[PDB]
RNA sequence: AUCAGCUUGUUGGUGGGGUGAUGGCCUACCAAGGCGACGACGGGUAGCCGGCCUGAGAGGGUGACCGGCCACACUGGGACUGAGAUACGGCCCAGACUCCUACGGGAGGCAGCAGUGGGGAAUAUUGCACAAUGGGCGCAAGCCUGAUGCAGCGACGCCGCGUGAGGGAUGACGGCCUUCGGGUUGUAAACCUCUUUCAGCACAGACGAAGCGCAAGUGACGGUAUGUGCAGAAGAAGGACCGGCCAACUACGUGCCAGCAGCCGCGGUAAUACGUAGGGUCCGAGCGUUGUCCGGAAUUACUGGGCGUAAAGAGCUCGUAGGUGGUUUGUCGCGUUGUUCGUGAAAACUCACAGCUUAACUGUGGGCGUGCGGGCGAUACGGGCAGACUAGAGUACUGCAGGGGAGACUGGAAUUCCUGGUGUAGCGGUGGAAUGCGCAGAUAUCAGGAGGAACACCGGUGGCGAAGGCGGGUCUCUGGGCAGUAACUGACGCUGAGGAGCGAAAGCGUGGGGAGCGAACAGGAUUAGAUACCCUGGUAGUCCACGCCGUAAACGGUGGGUACUAGGUGUGGGUUUCCUUGGGAUCCGUGCCGUAGCUAACGCAUUAAGUACCCCGCCUGGGGAGUACGGCCGCAAGG
RNA sequence: UCGAAGGUGGGAUCGGCGAUUGGGACGAAGUCGUAACAAGGUAGCCGUACCGGAAGGUGCGGCUGGAUCA
C-alpha cells in the first residue's frame, strides 16, 4: 500500500456516501509452488464498520495489495454484523472461540479505553465501542482472533432480549447500575440528538 | 505420526545395546 | 486435574534456568586472561572472532568475547568480564568491558561511545 | 450416579441443544426447588410431577421463542462435589453481568442471586444459568 | 477450596479408665500434664 | 523418599527431688508403649513478621531503610550476682590467635561510633553538640549518654528548579546532500529590546525554647535557612538510538574483511543493519550496559490448560488406606451462613484534609487490617447419629449361547526317515545358474513301519475371555456372560496412591523330546564388494514337564464408572404383540453409513473424540536420555 | 556423679584430584559405504535373540503409522 496521494484530472475519484471506518489488519504474501517456481499472491484481512456498532469482516485474495484490500472491502461490505452495546461499552463478559481463537470481551466503566491486542483492537475500533476490556487468549494470530472476536460479539445480546427470552419485565432481568447506565447513554443520545435536530 | 521420531529413538536404543555388549564383561568384573 | 489430585501433589513451577555461571549473582567479574586465540563461527556466518578465555576470580574457567576492532589485552591482563550473549561462536556468552581496569577503550570510536569506552574529544 | 443435579442440568443442556419439547427426570426435593426457581424466572415453561417406576418423576416442558430458538442459553454446575463453591454476602457471584441468574441455596431455602442480595443471606452457590 | 478431612492424634488423660477403644469421648485443654499429654476428657458420650 | 521405619528418659504411672510455676525437667522402681505415607527419623537451604516489589486479581519474588519479635558477642562449656542475664565494653575454664615480660608470669577481644588492612564489581569522616526527645543516678542544682539531634562525603535514589524570554528573512556565513533547479540545518543563528530565579558580592538574619534555670543566662545546626539590595545573558547539556518488532535516513569509507546483533539476522566494491559524517527521533542532569526479581507466560492453568495422531491413558485386572455417594422422615449444629463483642500495635497502603513557595515529604481523621476467638440466631445444602424405602449393587429360580480355562484319552491327511518291491540317468534349484543329492540304484510310483509337530474343509469382518489370548474329536473338573420372573437382602455403590496376581514372542534354569521350519554357521551365486536379499545344507530354538523373566505398534494408538443426546442398515444371544416363517417392540452384543454437537485438521459421531458428574494415571520445547549415579527385583540377559 | 576441649577407633555421607577408558555435543571437509523418505529398488516399524567395519542383517511373534490388487 504505497503511492496513494494523487491528484487526477480524470473523470472522477468517485468519492460518495458511506464514509465508513476501514482498517487493514494484516498482509502476508501467500506463495504457491508450480512447475518452475513460486507464484506470489496476497491476502488482506479487511475490517470495515461505522461508529454505531455494525462490523464487517472481509478477506481479500488478489495478487496485488490494494486489489486484495479492495476485495476485502467489498466482501465485508457484503457481510455486515450487528453488535449490541450499552452507551459506548459492551453489555456483559463473554468468551468467543473460533476453533483456536479465544477472546475474552469484558465491559468496564467509561473512560478506561479500548484495551485489546491489534486484531481485536481493529475490530473494536471500527465498531461503536470506546471503553471495553478484552484479551486474546490462544492462537496468537490475526485471522482467528478477528473471527473469534466476531463470534464473541455474536454471543452478545441486549438486556431486553434476555428479558424477552425469559418473559420477565426488565428491572427484573438486569441489575440496577446497568439500567442507570442505560439512562445515562439514552440521555446523552437525547442531548446530542436534539442538538442534531437544531 | 511420522516414523522419524520412532527411528531417532531406536538409533539411541541400538547404540546403547551395543555398548552393553562390549562392556558386559568389564561391568561384571569392575563391579565385582 | 480432579482437584483432590492437586491436593495430593501437583502444580509446581519448572526450574530457575540460571543464565550465567560467572558466580554469586554478580554483574561483572574481573579476571586473568589467558590464550587470546581467534576462532571460526557457524556456517552462515564465516569470519574470525576475537575471543579470549578468562579465568574469573570466581575460580571458574570461561571463554569471553572481546568486542570492538582490536584488543589492547595481551596474556595476563586484568580484564573486567561482564555477561552478554554472542550467538555466533558456540559456548561464548560473556563479553569483556572495553574501557576498564586494563583493556583501554576503543580508539577513534566516535559514534557508539558508551560501549567500547571511548572518552570524549577534548 | 455420583452427582444428582449434574445429571439434571446435563439433561437440560442436551434436551435444550437437541430441540426437544419436554424432558423426564427422577424427581427429588432439590430438583423440585430448582425447577420451581426456573419456573419463577421463566427459563423453563412449566414442570409436572408424575408417578412412575418406583418413584415420582419430573416432566419439564422447555420454553422456546418466536421460532425454534431457546431460552436457556446454557447451564454450568459450579458448586460441584469436590470443589463445592461457597459464597459470602458481599458477592453472590453476578452472572453474565446480571442478565444471567445464580441459583444460590442459602439457609432460607433456595434463592437466586438477587434474592440472596436483598434478603441479606448467602452461603452457597449451585449451578448458575443464563 | 477442597474441604480436606484431616486427623489429629491428640493424647488424653483418664483417671478412672472410663473410656475404651471406639468411643465418642469429649476433650478439654489442660495444663501440660506430661510430654504431650495436654487434654483431659469429661462426660464421655457413647461407649463403643 | 535416589531419606522408610525411628525411639529406651523413649512412652505413661507412683514415691521422692528440683523450680517463680505445670512437666522425664531429674531420679528410683513398675508398666511397655510412643511416633510414623495427613511423610516419622535423616539430608539441603533459611533468622521470622508488620512490610517492600510485581500483578486486573488470584498469586509470584523478597525480608534493604523504618518498626516488632528471636538468636549470638573471638571458638566451646559453666555458674555467680541480681527484681531481671546470649551478662557485647563482668567473672571462671579450655582452645585458636595478637602482645608485654627481668622468662618467674601477665594482657587482650570494633558483629558500639568513627577508622585501618584484607576480600570484593562495589558501600562514606579517626566530625560537632547534648540546645531538642529518650535513658541513668541525684532532694535539687546538676553530671554522664558515638541513643539521639545535626554536619561532612557519593547524581546512590526520589521530587523541584536552571542553563533565558519577546522581536527577528520569500530565510546570511559555514556544513552536508542534489535530478546542478536547489534543498535542508533554520526563527534557529547574528543582531534589537527586555528579565534576572539559581550560583556571585554585599547588609540584615530566624523558628525549632508556653522549654530548662534561680540565675541573669541558654541553639550543636549557624552567621546556616530566609529576606531586602547590586552588576550583567551575564558562570551553566549531555547520552542512547534511527532493517523488523520499535518514534526516528541519507551520503561517504571499507565488499564474507574489519566489524554488528535482544531474537529474526546484516557484511561476496552501488550496506537506510558494519565505521564516519550530516540529519532525525527519544529521553534530559542525566542516558546506556550488566546482574537479580515479577510481568507479558492461560508457559504448573484455584480463579485459568491438557492427554486418537501434536508432550501426555499405567499391558490388564483384583483390592488396602483415601476420595466420592441413590430415595426419604427425624435430630445435632461439626462445614455453611447471619449478626454483635473482642482483637488484627505504630508506620505503610488507600480516601479526604492540613503543613513546608510547589512537589517529593510529613501530620490529622476515616477505610484497609481480606483473618482469628467469644456470645446470640438460622437449618436449605454437605456431614454425624437414629431410622425408613426399592430404581443402583448383589443373591435365588427358569432357561440360553460360546475356539473361556485346565487335565486325560484318541483321529486322519501331509512332510521326513526306515525296510521291501517296480524301475532307470537324472533329480533339485533359478531372473539365469552353481554348490548339493544321485549313477553303490536317486527323484518317480506301490506296500508296510517309526516319530514328531500343526490342525485343510467348517471359518468370516463371526463367538468367547479382564488383557494376553483361544479353533481335530471325546470325556472329566471348573470360570464368566446374557435374558425372563421378581422371590430375597436393603445403598452393601464407584474408583483406587502404594500392593498382590495374570501377562504374546524372544530369552533363562533342570529333565525329556526332536519330524518340519530354522537365528548363528557354512558353501554356491549375485556384486566393485556382500559379513545381505536368492540357493543348498544346518546347531540353539520352536514341542512337553517344572519354574524364572515381565517386556511389544501388550494398538481402538482412545483409563474406569454413570446419566442423557435425529436416525438408517447389517449381523450375534434371548424374551415376547401381531400378520399368520413374515414384520413389531424389547434387553445385551458387534460392524458399516449418517445429523446436531465437537476438532488444529483429518476425523468422531447413542460402541463419542458430543453434553455433564465422580476417582486414578500422566504431560509441561528438542536433543542430552528412559541414559548416568544410587537403590529395588532378576540365575543372567536385563527390567 | 555429671562434664567442654583432647586422645584412640571403625564406620556413614558430601565432594576434589587420577593414569587410562566409555560414551555425548559441536566443527567443516576428510575416508567408507547407502540404512531411511516413492513398492527408496529385500514395505517399514516394536519387542527380543544372535551376528556383522559401520550404517545394519537374519530369526520368532506382533502392528498399519503398508502398498499395489491374485
Amino acid at each position: 500500500r504505497g503511492r496513494r496521494d494523487d491528484r487526477g484530472g480524470r473523470g472522477r475519484d468517485g468519492g460518495d456516501k458511506s464514509n465508513y471506518i476501514e482498517r487493514v489488519v494484516s498482509i502476508n504474501r501467500v506463495s504457491k509452488v508450480v512447475k518452475g517456481g513460486r507464484r506470489f499472491s496476497f491476502t488482506a484481512l479487511v475490517i470495515v464498520g461505522d461508529g454505531k456498532g455494525m462490523v464487517g469482516v472481509g478477506y481479500g485474495k488478489a495478487k496485488e495489495v490494494p486489489a486484495a484490500i479492495a476485495k476485502g472491502v467489498e466482501e465485508a461490505r457484503k457481510n455486515f454484523f450487528r453488535v449490541p452495546l450499552i452507551g459506548s461499552t459492551i453489555t456483559h463478559p463473554v468468551q468467543g472461540e473460533a476453533a483456536a481463537g479465544v477472546v475474552m470481551l469484558r465491559p468496564a466503566s467509561p473512560g478506561t479505553g479500548v484495551i485489546a491486542g491489534g486484531a481485536a483492537r481493529a475490530v473494536l475500533e471500527c465498531a461503536g465501542v470506546h471503553d471495553i476490556l478484552a484479551k486474546s487468549l490462544g492462537s496468537d494470530n490475526a485471522i482467528n482472533v478477528v473471527h473469534a472476536t466476531v463470534a464473541a460479539l455474536k454471543l452478545l445480546q441486549r438486556p431486553e432480549e434476555v428479558a424477552a427470552r425469559r418473559g420477565l419485565p426488565i428491572e427484573d432481568v438486569a441489575p440496577a447500575g446497568m439500567l442507570k447506565a442505560r439512562r445515562e447513554s439514552e440521555a446523552l443520545a437525547a442531548a446530542a440528538a436534539r442538538e442534531g435536530s437544531a | 505420526g511420522s516414523v522419524i521420531k520412532k527411528r531417532r529413538k531406536r538409533m539411541s536404543k541400538k547404540k546403547h545395546r551395543k555398548l552393553l555388549r562390549r562392556t558386559r564383561v568389564q561391568r561384571r568384573k569392575l563391579g565385582k | 486435574p480432579t482437584i483432590q489430585q492437586l491436593v495430593r501433589k501437583g502444580r509446581r513451577d519448572k526450574i530457575a534456568k540460571v543464565k550465567t555461571a560467572a558466580l554469586k549473582g554478580s554483574p561483572q567479574r574481573r579476571g586473568v586472561c589467558t590464550r587470546v586465540y581467534t576462532t571460526t563461527p557457524k556456517k552462515p556466518n564465516s569470519a574470525l572472532r576475537k575471543v579470549a578465555r578468562v579465568k574469573l576470580t570466581s575460580q571458574v574457567e570461561v571463554t569471553a568475547y572481546i568486542p570492538g576492532e582490536g584488543h589492547n589485552l595481551q596474556e595476563h591482563s586484568m580484564v573486567l568480564v561482564r555477561g552478554g550473549r554472542v550467538k555466533d561462536l558456540p559456548g561464548v556468552r560473556y563479553k569483556i568491558i572495553r574501557g576498564s581496569l586494563d583493556t583501554q577503550g576503543v580508539k577513534n570510536r566516535k559514534q557508539a561511545r558508551s560501549r567500547y569506552g571511548a572518552k570524549k574529544e577534548k | 450416579m455420583t452427582d444428582p443435579i449434574a445429571d439434571f442440568l446435563t439433561r437440560l443442556r442436551n434436551a435444550n441443544s437437541a430441540y426437544h419439547d419436554e424432558v423426564t427426570l427422577p424427581h427429588s426435593k432439590l430438583k423440585a426447588n430448582i425447577a420451581e426457581i426456573l419456573k419463577r424466572e421463566g427459563y423453563i415453561s412449566d414442570y409436572r410431577t408424575e408417578d412412575a417406576r418406583v418413584g415420582k418423576s419430573l416432566v419439564v416442558q422447555l420454553k422456546y421463542g418466536p421460532s425454534r430458538e431457546r431460552s436457556i442459553a446454557g447451564l454450568r454446575r459450579v458448586s460441584k462435589p469436590g470443589l463445592r463453591v461457597y459464597a459470602k454476602s458481599t458477592n453472590l457471584p453476578r452472572v453474565l453481568g446480571g442478565l444471567g441468574v445464580a441459583i444460590i441455596s442459602t439457609s432460607s431455602g433456595l434463592l437466586t442471586d438477587r434474592q440472596a442480595a436483598r434478603q441479606g443471606v448467602g452461603g452457597e452457590v449451585l449451578a448458575y444459568v443464563w | 477450596g477442597k474441604i480436606i478431612r484431616t486427623t489429629k492424634k491428640v493424647k488424653a488423660h483418664d483417671e478412672n479408665g472410663e473410656a475404651g477403644i471406639g468411643d465418642r469421648v469429649s476433650l478439654m485443654e489442660t495444663r501440660p500434664l506430661s510430654a504431650t499429654k495436654r487434654w483431659r476428657l469429661v462426660e464421655i458420650l457413647e461407649k463403643a
